[PDB]
RNA sequence: UCUUGGUGGUAGUAGCAAAUAUUCAAAUGAGAACUUUGAAGACUGAAGUGGGGAAAGGUUCCACGUCAACAGCAGUUGGA
RNA sequence: GAUAACCGCAGCAGGUCUCCAAGGUGAACAGCCUCUAGUUGAUAGAAUAAUGUAGAUAAGGGAAGUCGGCAAAAUAGAUCC
RNA sequence: UGUACAACGGGGUAUUGUAAGCAGUAGAGUAGCCUUGUUGUUACGAUCUGCUGAGAUUAAGCCUUUGUUGUCUGAUUUGU
């Protein structure tokens, strides 16, 4: 019972949820859902997706 | 599977049927592995035998060193790219399929594995664990 | 009740749970409790 | 109780037109206003104003609004009245939004 | 009522997941108490 | 009644199509005796039949 | 597997599903899903579902009256 | 002068010679949308079982299917190399 | 004639991804006014920023409801 963090969106991953990705350089990615997952494969920067955790630190929202 | 494997495996989703060409992840000279058959396969009418991570297959080489080509050799799948479920609920997958050339007992032909190895594969096959670096 | 006594080691295994999922099954829910949703998201525009 | 009555209603046509064929969303929306007036005003004869038919069909056959705002008025059927002595006339109500509005009783004064 | 998922330790010696955690679907059955409102007696006959 | 012959007559009188002839619905009684073309012209004089102006094809976005 | 005519079961069955699509009100009427008018939605989209013609047809054109049959539903409408 | 006036048993998705030809997109008399004009005709209503017909999408594999890659997918314009 | 049911409304939950409007000394710049700034001005300007994880949708087979407005005796048949 460790809660993982989404590699794209910064959401909290509870057990069973989402997919884990192993990129070919063996860097482990973790998605909470298929919305994090598909926008990862689509080559989207999390800094430009307005609801992600990394956007809100970049835009100083909710400090 | 069959003989050579140290331990048993939980059932992993079968990603790789016969005719699947997977990359070859060791330094034997083979560039890919074309699966002709899967060890331990159940006999069902019309069902292609389908390999999975940690399984031992029989394979040929379609690209690579000429002395490795035109022969049937055992191989062991180390990466899968079809999302399978672990017993702790983790669904995971690789970007590619990969396998290493083995003998019938499970000794490596190669000496080094380029990339990650599924932990189910490393636990089932001690020699693959010996030459693997990062394991998932 | 079971119609036979079962001593099969999958029975007789004393089970203690560690966590129970209470996220919304109405979507791909992300929070176990509304306190956790209010803590992650902070304050919203919604009235007081 | 009172027979001649006028109330204003909101109808959620979104949940009534859910999954309907696209060539029949606005035809069915007409038939759901008549079902909605027969449920509320109780009368089987429902006459919809031609301005309401303009409101249903404003955005084409498949572009019915999620919420209409209707002024249904139960009235006295005249001139050799039908099986029922009452009918309901259904009016559009000119609102910028049909959201967030309840059922009110419009008085004739 | 519906299903949800849990996490528990596995107590299965000789399994590969012994003392490790597993993620299991459970079904939840909403069970209020039942009111006893009668009795019925059955006799053994040659027809049943 | 049957004003089908009063719309074809009125289209040929005002010189537009039958898609652009507005017969007065509230004067359906007196339109129905306008069987002749002069009677149709008389109903164009007093606005009982209206020319129904053209549907706009604006060129503003094209420009 | 006669000839001519008549009649059944199948059977109120199969079916009446190409060509985006109809809807509201009023009028007429015994009777309106289908007629007429208005309103609305749409389409052919100028190598047109638009205006004319050749061959062929022959009155089908137009008006009034009419609805038994015909328009494989209907019909107050119609090339009837 | 034809998805009802012709021929095809008939008000048959068939066939039958020709003139005129608006705006945009675009290379275009293409496809798509609109103006003038025209039509809104084709039995309807309700429901959304199976099997169909027509259109789609599909994880991982990628012709192992099959007599045979049949069907589908993939490619697609233009500029430069 | 109810700890009733319905239609709306409220809350939750969820999906998407930050609405419209207003504002800005943000904006590649360009064209004018110059009583020429140097965080001038007028016009035009993809985009960006703030209000704003906003706005929209949310049962049609989601959940919940002290709200609002209604509804609650039509028909047929059955006997040892
Ligand atoms: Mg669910
Ligand atoms: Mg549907
Ligand atoms: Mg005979
Ligand atoms: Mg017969
Ligand atoms: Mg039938
Ligand atoms: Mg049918
Ligand atoms: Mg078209
Ligand atoms: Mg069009
Ligand atoms: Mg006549
Ligand atoms: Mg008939
Ligand atoms: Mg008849
Ligand atoms: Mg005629
Ligand atoms: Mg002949
Ligand atoms: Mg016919
Ligand atoms: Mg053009
Ligand atoms: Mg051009
Ligand atoms: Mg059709
Ligand atoms: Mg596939
Ligand atoms: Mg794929
Ligand atoms: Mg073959
Ligand atoms: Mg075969
Ligand atoms: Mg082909
Ligand atoms: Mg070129
Ligand atoms: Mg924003
Ligand atoms: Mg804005």
């Amino acid at each position: 019972m460790k809660v993982e963090i989404d590699s794209f969106s910064g959401a909290k991953i509870y057990p069973g949820r989402g997919t884990l990705f192993v990129r070919g350089d063996s860097k482990i990615f973790r998605f909470q859902n298929s919305k994090s997952a598909s926008l990862f494969k689509q080559r989207k920067n999390p800094r430009r997706i307005a609801w992600t955790v990394l956007f809100r630190k970049h835009h100083k929202k909710g400090i | 599977s069959g003989n050579g494997a140290q331990g048993t495996k939980f059932r992993i989703s079968l990603g790789l049927p016969v005719g699947a060409i997977m990359n070859c992840a060791d330094n034997s000279g083979a560039r890919n592995l074309y699966i002709i058959a899967v060890k331990g396969s159940g006999s069902r009418l019309n069902r292609l035998p389908a390999a999975s991570l940690g399984d031992m297959v029989m394979a040929t080489v379609k690209k690579g060193k000429p002395e490795l080509r035109k022969k049937v050799m055992p191989a062991i799948v180390v990466r899968q790219a079809k999302s399978w479920r672990r017993r702790d609920g983790v669904f995971l997958y690789f970007e590619d399929n990969a396998g290493v050339i083995a003998n019938p007992k499970g000794e490596m032909k190669g000496s080094a594995i380029t990339g990650p190895v599924g932990k189910e594969c490393a636990d089932l096959w001690p020699r693959v664990a010996s030459n693997s670096g990062v394991v998932v | 009740k079971s119609l036979y006594t079962n001593t099969s080691r999958k029975a007789l295994e004393e089970v203690s749970l560690k966590w129970i999922d209470t996220a919304s099954k109405f979507g791909k829910g992300r929070f176990q409790t509304p306190a956790e949703k209010h803590a992650f998201m902070g304050t919203l525009k919604k009235d007081l | 109780l009172k027979d001649v009555v006028t109330r204003e209603y909101t109808i959620n046509l979104h949940k009534r037109l859910h999954g309907v064929s696209f060539k029949k969303r606005a035809p069915r929306a007409v038939k759901e206003i008549k079902k909605f007036a027969k449920l509320h005003m109780g009368t089987d004869d429902v006459r919809l104003a031609p301005e309401l038919n303009q409101a249903i069909w404003k955005r084409g056959v498949k572009g019915v609004e999620y919420r209409l705002r209707l002024r249904i008025s139960r009235k006295r059927n005249e001139e050799e009245d039908a099986k029922n002595p009452l009918f309901s006339y259904v009016e559009p109500v000119l609102v910028a939004s049909a959201k967030g509005l309840q059922t009110v009783v419009v008085e004739e004064d | 009522a519906g299903m949800t998922t849990i996490v528990r330790d596995l107590d299965r010696p000789g399994s590969k997941f012994h003392k490790r955690e597993v993620v299991e679907a459970v079904t939840v059955v909403d069970t209020p108490p039942v009111v006893v409102v009668g009795v019925v007696g059955y006799v053994e006959t040659p027809r049943g | 009644a049957n004003l089908r012959t009063q719309k074809r007559l009125a289209a040929s009188v005002v010189g537009v199509g039958k898609r652009k002839v507005w017969l007065d619905p509230n004067e359906t009684s007196e339109i129905a005796q306008a069987n002749s073309r002069n009677a149709i012209r008389k109903l164009v004089k007093n606005g009982t039949i209206v020319k129904k102006a053209v549907t706009v094809h604006s060129k503003s976005r094209t420009r």
